[PDB]
C-alpha cells in the first residue's frame, strides 16, 4: 500500500494566485492559496492538514490542505484554504464558546 | 505558541 | 504526502489525526488551544469522529496517545461544495488535550499580514506518499 | 465523516474519448475510458474499483477506477483504465500461473 | 462514490475491499477467479495487504467475511506514474475464495468488443459520498 | 460467470 503508518513531513514554495491560475485559472478564489509544484504534493489522507510558515521564530498556520491535481502530481500546485481570509471568524468563534 | 519541545 | 520524509516524532506538537469509529484516519487537523482545533470543512467531521494527538504511527499496538472525543462541530457558514472556497472547520473538545513535550498548539496569523510568494513553508500528514 | 461503512452503488453513462477530451484533452490515453459527468463520480476510496456493463445478461468488467476531478465533482467525467486494452496480458498472465 | 445508494448486500458477488495491516481499506478490486483478482496499479498493493470478500459494512463487530491473504502481486509492466496509463494489477491468492450466494466472479471482455458511448454501466465501492 | 445469486 501507499499508506504511511508514520507521519510524513514535506517542505515547499508559496505561489502567487496569479502564478497559480497558470494551472487552475477560473478555479482560484480570493479565499485559497497555492503551494508546491516543486516536486511534492499533498495527496489523499493529507486534507484538513496544516500549512505553516515561521514568523519571529514561532510557527504560524498559513493554510489548510484543500484539493489538488487529480494525480497528486508533483508538477502541479496544491490548493490550500487561505487562513488569512478566515481568522476573524475563528477569533470571533473562540470569542464566544 | 508554536515552539515544539522536540525541535523538528 | 508524496516526496516527504519521516518528520522527527512529536516534531510537530500540534498535529492531529481524525478517525471515524471504524477507528480510521480520514482527515488532518491542527491544535490551536488546549480546548480547540482546526481542520477542513470538506472533511465532513461530525460529533462521532475522534481527534488523536501526540501520535506517531498508526501501526502502534499502542503508543502514548490522546484519543480525544468531540463536543461540537463548528462548521463554516461559507463552505461552497462545488467551489471548495472557505474550506474550514472548528472543533470544541469534550475534554482538552494536555500539553506535553509532544502535544501542543500552532500559532495563528492575522488577516492583516503577508506570507509572500517564494516563501518556504511546510506541510505534514499521513497522506499517500504515492498516488 | 464522509466515509460509508456500507457499500455504495452508482449507475452512469459511457463517454467517447472525443467527448472526454472536452474536459481532459491531452491527458486521455488510448488506454483510458471516461464515464459519468451525469451527477455522480467515484471519489477517494473508490479507486481500483469496478466498472461493469451487462452483456448477454452476464455482467462484464468494462473498466477500472483510475482518477478524476480534484473535487470528485459531479459535472466532471471520471477516468477508468480501459479493460479492452488490457485483457490479453490478463489472459496471458493467468495463462501461466 | 458521491450520489450512490446502498446496493443490495452481496448484490455484487465480485467486490473486494483492500486493507493494509493497520486493518484499513485503501483500494477496490474485482474477483475474476476463485484463485485470482484484479485491481488498479496506482494502488501500491503489496504481499502485505489483504483482500476482503462477501463483506458489506466496515463497522461490523464481525460479519460473515473472507479475510484472504495475498500471495503474489502481478503488477503491470506499463504502469506510467505521471500518465496513469495502464492502471492495472493482479493478485494471486495464498488461498482461493469459496464461492457462495455472496462471493463470486465478474466476467471478462475481450479487446475485440465495443462497449459504446451512452451505455449505462455501474460502479461500486466504499469511497466518499462527499469530497 | 457474472450472475449474482442475490440479484442487484
Ligand atoms: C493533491 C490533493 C491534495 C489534498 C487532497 S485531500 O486529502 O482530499 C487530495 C489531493
Ligand atoms: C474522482 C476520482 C476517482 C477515483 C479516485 S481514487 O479513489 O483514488 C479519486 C478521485
Amino acid at each position: 500500500a501507499n499508506t504511511p503508518d508514520r507521519l510524513q513531513q514535506a517542505s515547499l514554495p508559496l505561489l502567487s494566485n496569479t502564478n497559480c491560475k497558470k494551472y487552475w485559472g477560473t478555479k482560484i478564489k480570493d479565499a485559497m492559496i497555492c503551494a508546491g509544484a516543486s516536486g511534492v504534493s499533498s495527496c489523499m489522507g493529507d486534507s484538513g492538514g496544516p500549512l505553516v510558515c515561521k514568523k519571529n521564530g514561532a510557527w504560524t498556520l498559513v493554510g489548510i490542505v484543500s484539493w489538488g491535481s487529480s494525480t497528486c502530481s508533483t508538477s502541479t500546485p496544491g490548493v490550500y484554504a487561505r487562513v488569512t481570509a478566515l481568522v476573524n471568524w475563528v477569533q470571533q468563534t473562540l470569542a464566544a464558546n | 505558541c508554536g515552539v515544539p519541545a522536540i525541535q523538528p | 504526502i508524496v516526496n516527504g520524509e519521516e518528520a522527527v516524532p512529536g516534531s510537530w506538537p500540534w498535529q492531529v489525526s481524525l478517525q471515524d469509529k471504524t477507528g480510521f484516519h480520514f482527515c488532518g487537523g491542527s491544535l490551536i488551544n488546549e480546548n480547540w482545533v482546526v481542520t477542513a470543512a470538506h472533511c465532513g467531521v461530525t460529533t462521532s469522529d475522534v481527534v488523536v494527538a501526540g501520535e506517531f504511527d498508526q501501526g502502534s499496538s499502542s503508543e502514548k496517545i490522546q484519543k480525544l472525543k468531540i463536543a461540537k462541530v463548528f462548521k463554516n457558514s461559507k463552505y461552497n461544495s462545488l467551489t471548495i472556497n472557505n474550506d474550514i472547520t472548528l472543533l470544541k473538545l469534550s475534554t482538552a488535550a494536555s500539553f506535553s513535550q509532544t502535544v501542543s498548539a500552532v500559532c495563528l496569523p492575522s488577516a492583516s499580514d503577508d506570507f509572500a510568494a517564494g516563501t518556504t513553508c511546510v506541510t505534514t500528514g499521513w497522506g499517500l506518499t504515492r498516488y
